[PDB]
């Protein structure tokens, strides 16, 4: 009968659909998997809990002197201690060699900011009393804008920084 | 009215509905102004003459999010998912509690409301420490939400009272939906509750000096994902149990509907790191774990897609449409209670597809905190959920009140939902696009007009949407008020039954229902996945509290 | 056979794949 045939054929179609559906989600997971295995992985924050005092960051330690916050920490590896604060970045600008592994280490002395480097996959929350750590290699020389993409108060929409990537 | 004497929950439900729709109107007035902003046109000077308590862009945005995404969604979840199970079972709720829940919601709304208006908690709807709002906000929000705890008890009491009266019978379909819906929400709310009582409230009271912001987001996004399944499921309930009959047909499968709901119970809460992909000091492995589980929670939706589409194709053939597409024509495009939820489901196609991108860990670095995100969720909550809610005005208003809907009223409603739908799709394009071009959310971009010059095209779309949606909003306020300010009453309207659908049933149905009906077993499962998902991280982060002082920057 | 629902789920699947694969492309481009 109509309705009894409907239901059997509906359900027989719904059974395959659900199976195709699983298959696809599994392929998606595999393709995510691969990203984790490659250099594209460095943009993922470190899991390490690395706690500071937001209250002294500006007075004591590798955040305190912006004109020294670039440190050769490997053969072709540099560390940059970044301050995100209301409403700007330091150092400004961040100048870095083309082609080296850059390991950013961003903290905040006030509220949560974003650290989002335009044209890149660097897009990290920046919480006070914690260090965000992200690695990357700039393949092109030029100027790259930092945009603050977390609501941090009324100065939010003018919170911009600069990376200069040197030839 | 002798109507309300027999059936008092009718009057309690209606109280819920109105407060929600009031909230929604005020909420959505900020909307076209935020779209204009996203189109580089600053309309705020204007709005502030008209509404001079508004001091910033970011105050409006806070009122918008809180008033639309939290108040209206909850008060609607409350009206639908208490009333419908009451009327399926032809049984009465505990009226004392029903009123109590209402008073809790009204009191909390109004306490929360006061610092929002006086500009003392411009912290947005996520209220992320160390941005420190007025204590009254924290206390407001808290009582508002906890009002749902009473709701939960009311429906479990119903269930229980029905089961004691019917031993050996299976749970009827609607009350099934509501039961697992309320038990899921109970699990899901404990993050924010826990965030509220050990952190926000004591800190805003100045009884402790700082909050650790990483624990706060963590507990927050505990509740934060599954608060969106809490918005969605009432709409889904309507779409499965009422929309069939309004289209001309039947729901094709009770078992498949139930399995949808049960997988939500199981999978809606243990998923929050998808909101914390770019957060430091949370383990990459736990992020992946959450991402895979985020893909599973999409399966009930994929499943809902087939069940509902097969349902509409059914009704359509039974209405004379032939061929691959003729069935679509045969449906009742004259009836607003039909068109609305359906155009809603349409926009949910691109909106669910964006949902899966965002889900996929590394891919999130492209879109996170860009315009893409508000573009994604307007399709989901501002169109599917809201479109369904407005839709139900067209059968629910005359079934609680007795006031008839004219032919004219009906024709305006059709205009309204069309324009709302079209305005939302238009804004999706804009915001999706601006976001791929790195345009941030939560930003008064109109105030830095040379900052995003590469996005001038996508900006044209957001100016358009803002206009289309202004008109839709205006014809909705006028529409809804013409019904609610109507003198004419037919008490025989308030006395009809809700338009529940018939179900096609099949031999497999029985053995399947009985499984899913082992509710305690399924709830304990879902509680288990919660402890496992969040458990090892919370112990980490609690073991290592780094609380920091609060700031007021507005 | 529910030809109609099948055409809808076809549409569904296609949008999903264009979104997901199109964004995968951008990821490695920015990488
Ligand atoms: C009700 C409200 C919402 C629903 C539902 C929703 C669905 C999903 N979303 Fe989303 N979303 C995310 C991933 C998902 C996934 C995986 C799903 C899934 O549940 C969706 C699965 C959906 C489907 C598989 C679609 C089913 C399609 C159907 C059902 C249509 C059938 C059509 C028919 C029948 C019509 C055709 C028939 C005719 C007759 C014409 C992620 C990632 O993990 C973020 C973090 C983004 C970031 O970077 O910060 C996020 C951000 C948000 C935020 C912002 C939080 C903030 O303020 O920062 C909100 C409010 C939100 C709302 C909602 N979202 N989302
Ligand atoms: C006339 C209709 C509406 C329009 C024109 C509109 C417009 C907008 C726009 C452009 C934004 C982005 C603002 C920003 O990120 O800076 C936004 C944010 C938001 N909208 Fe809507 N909206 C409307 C209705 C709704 C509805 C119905 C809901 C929920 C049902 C909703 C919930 C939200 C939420 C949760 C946010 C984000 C809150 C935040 O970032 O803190 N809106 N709205
Ligand atoms: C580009 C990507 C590819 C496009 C995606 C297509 C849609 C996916 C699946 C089709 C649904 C499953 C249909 C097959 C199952 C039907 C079946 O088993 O039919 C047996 C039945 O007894 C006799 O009617
Ligand atoms: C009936 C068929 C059944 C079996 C078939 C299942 C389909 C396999 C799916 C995906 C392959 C994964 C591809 C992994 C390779 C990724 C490489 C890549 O895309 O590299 C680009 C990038 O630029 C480099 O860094
Ligand atoms: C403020 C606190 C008072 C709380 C309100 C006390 C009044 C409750 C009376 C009640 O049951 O009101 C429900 C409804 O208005 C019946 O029409
Ligand atoms: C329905 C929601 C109402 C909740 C109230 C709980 C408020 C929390 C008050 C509990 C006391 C906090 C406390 O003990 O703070 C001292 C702390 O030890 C300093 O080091
Ligand atoms: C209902 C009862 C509410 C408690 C009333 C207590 C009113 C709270 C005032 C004390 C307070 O929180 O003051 C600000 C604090 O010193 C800095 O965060
Ligand atoms: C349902 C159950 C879910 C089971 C599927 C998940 C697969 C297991 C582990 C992935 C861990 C990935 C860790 C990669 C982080 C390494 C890295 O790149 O860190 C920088
Ligand atoms: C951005 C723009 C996206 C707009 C696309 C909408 C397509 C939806 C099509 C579904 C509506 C069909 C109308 C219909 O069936 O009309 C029948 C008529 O009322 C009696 O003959
Ligand atoms: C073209 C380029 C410019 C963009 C469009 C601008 C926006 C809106 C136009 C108004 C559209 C209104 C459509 C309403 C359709 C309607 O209500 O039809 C009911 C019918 O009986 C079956 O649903
Ligand atoms: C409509 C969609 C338009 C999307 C335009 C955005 C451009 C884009 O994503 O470019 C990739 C990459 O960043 C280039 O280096
Ligand atoms: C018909 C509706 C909209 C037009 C489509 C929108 C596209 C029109 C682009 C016009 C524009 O403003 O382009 C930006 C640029 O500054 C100029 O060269
Ligand atoms: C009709 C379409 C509505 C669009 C009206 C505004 C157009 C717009 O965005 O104009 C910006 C322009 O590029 C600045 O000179
Ligand atoms: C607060 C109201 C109580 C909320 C807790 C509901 C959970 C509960 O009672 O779980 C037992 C379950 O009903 C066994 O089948
Ligand atoms: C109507 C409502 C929905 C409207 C939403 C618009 C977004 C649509 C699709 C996402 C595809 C992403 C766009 C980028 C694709 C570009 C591509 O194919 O390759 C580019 C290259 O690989 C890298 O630079
Ligand atoms: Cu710093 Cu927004
Ligand atoms: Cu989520």
């Amino acid at each position: 009968v109509d309705e009894h045939k409907a239901h059997k054929a509906i359900l027989a179609y719904e059974k395959g659909w659900l199976a195709f559906s699983l298959a696809m989600l599994f392929v998606f997971i595999a393709l995510i998997a691969y990203t984790l295995a490659t250099h594209t992985a460095g943009v993922i924050p470190a899991g390490k809990l690395e706690r500071v005092d937001p209250t002294t960051v500006r007075q004591e330690g590798p955040w305190a002197d912006p004109a020294q916050a670039v440190v050769q920490t490997g053969p072709n590896q540099y560390t940059v201690y970044v301050l995100a604060f209301a409403f700007g970045y330091q150092p400004n600008p961040i100048e870095v060699p083309q082609g080296a592994e850059i390991v950013f280490k961003i903290t905040s002395p006030d509220v949560i900011h974003g650290f989002h480097v335009e044209g890149t996959n660097i897009n990290v929350e920046v919480l006070p009393g914690e260090v965000s750590t992200v690695r990357y290699t700039f393949k092109r020389p030029g100027e790259y804008r930092i945009i603050c993409n977390q609501y941090c108060g009324l100065g939010h929409q003018n919170m911009f920084g600069t990376i200069v990537v040197k030839e | 009215s002798r109507v309300y004497e027999a059936y008092p929950e009718k009057k309690a439900t209606l109280y819920f509905l109105v407060l929600g729709f009031l909230a929604l109107i005020v909420g959505s007035l900020f909307g076209p102004f935020q779209a204009l902003n996203y189109g580089n046109v600053d309309a705020y000077p204007l709005l502030k003459r008209l509404l001079p308590f508004v001091q910033s862009y970011y105050q409006g945005l806070t009122l918008h999010g809180v008033l639309n995404a939290i108040v209206f969604t909850q008060l609607f979840a409350q009206a639908i998912m208490v009333y419908l199970p009451a009327r399926e079972l032809n049984m009465r709720p505990n009226m004392g509690l029903m009123w109590l829940s209402w008073w809790m919601a009204f009191i909390g709304l109004v306490v929360a409301a006061l610092p929002l208006l006086a500009n003392e908690a411009t912290v947005l709807y996520t209220f992320y420490p160390p941005l420190k709002g007025h204590w009254a906000f924290y206390l407001g929000a808290s009582v508002f939400v906890l009002s749902t705890w009473v709701s939960i008890y009311i429906v479990l009491d119903l269930w229980r009272r029905w089961k004691a009266a019917n031993p050996g019978k299976v749970t009827p379909l609607v009350t099934y939906m509501a039961v697992v819906f309320w038990l899921m929400w109970f699990l899901a709310s404990l993050g924010l509750v826990l965030e509220a009582v050990l952190f926000l409230l004591p800190w805003s009271f100045g009884l402790v000096e700082g909050v650790d912001p990483l624990v706060a987001r963590t507990l927050f996004w505990w509740t934060g994902h599954p608060i969106v399944y809490f918005w969605l499921l009432p709409a889904y309930a309507i779409i499965y149990t009422i929309l069939p009959k309004q289209a001309g047909g039947k729901l094709v499968s009770d078992p498949m509907a139930r399995l949808a709901f049960l997988l939500f119970l199981l999978l809606s809460t243990p998923v929050g790191f998808h909101h914390q992909f770019a957060d430091p000091g949370i383990d990459p492995t736990w992020k992946m774990i959450h991402s895979v589980l985020t893909l599973f929670v999409a399966v009930p939706s994929l499943m809902t897609a087939f069940t509902v589409a097969a349902s509409l194709e059914f009704a359509g053939r039974l209405r004379g449409g032939r061929g691959l597409f003729g069935w679509i024509r045969a449906l009742p495009w004259d009836n607003p209670a039909f068109v609305a939820p359906v155009l809603g489901l349409l926009g949910f196609i691109p909106g669910g597809a964006g949902g899966i991108v965002n889900a996929s860990f590394t891919l999130d670095y492209v879109v996170h905190n860009t315009a893409w995100v508000p573009g994604h969720f307007h399709l989901q909550v501002a169109s599917l959920v809201t479109l369904t809610a407005m839709g139900s005005l067209y059968w629910l208003l005359p079934n609680l009140t007795g006031k008839p809907i004219s032919d004219a009223q009906r024709r305006l409603g059709l205009a309204v939902v069309w324009l709302w739908f079209l305005g939302m799709m238009i804004m999706a394009v804009g915001l999706h696009w601006a976001g791929l071009l790195n345009v941030p959310r939560r930003a008064y971009i109109a105030q830095v007009p040379d900052a995003y010059p590469h996005a001038a095209v996508p900006m044209v779309f957001n100016v358009l949407a803002g206009i289309v949606l202004l008109v839709a909003l205006l014809l909705f306020i006028y529409g809804l008020f013409s019904v609610l300010l109507s003198r004419e009453r037919k008490p025989e309207l308030a006395e009809a039954p809700l338009p529940f659908a018939e179900v096609i049933s099949g031999p497999e149905d029985r053995r399947l229902v009985l499984a899913m009906d082992r509710i305690g077993f399924w709830f304990a499962v879902a509680a288990i996945l919660v402890v496992l998902a969040y458990g090892p991280t919370l112990v980490q982060l609690f073991g290592h509290l780094n609380p920091v002082p609060g700031w007021r920057l507005w | 056979k529910p030809k109609g629902a099948l055409a809808v789920i076809l549409v569904l699947t296609l949008t999903i794949l264009v979104f997901w694969l199109g964004v995968y492309a951008v990821f490695f481009a920015r990488g």
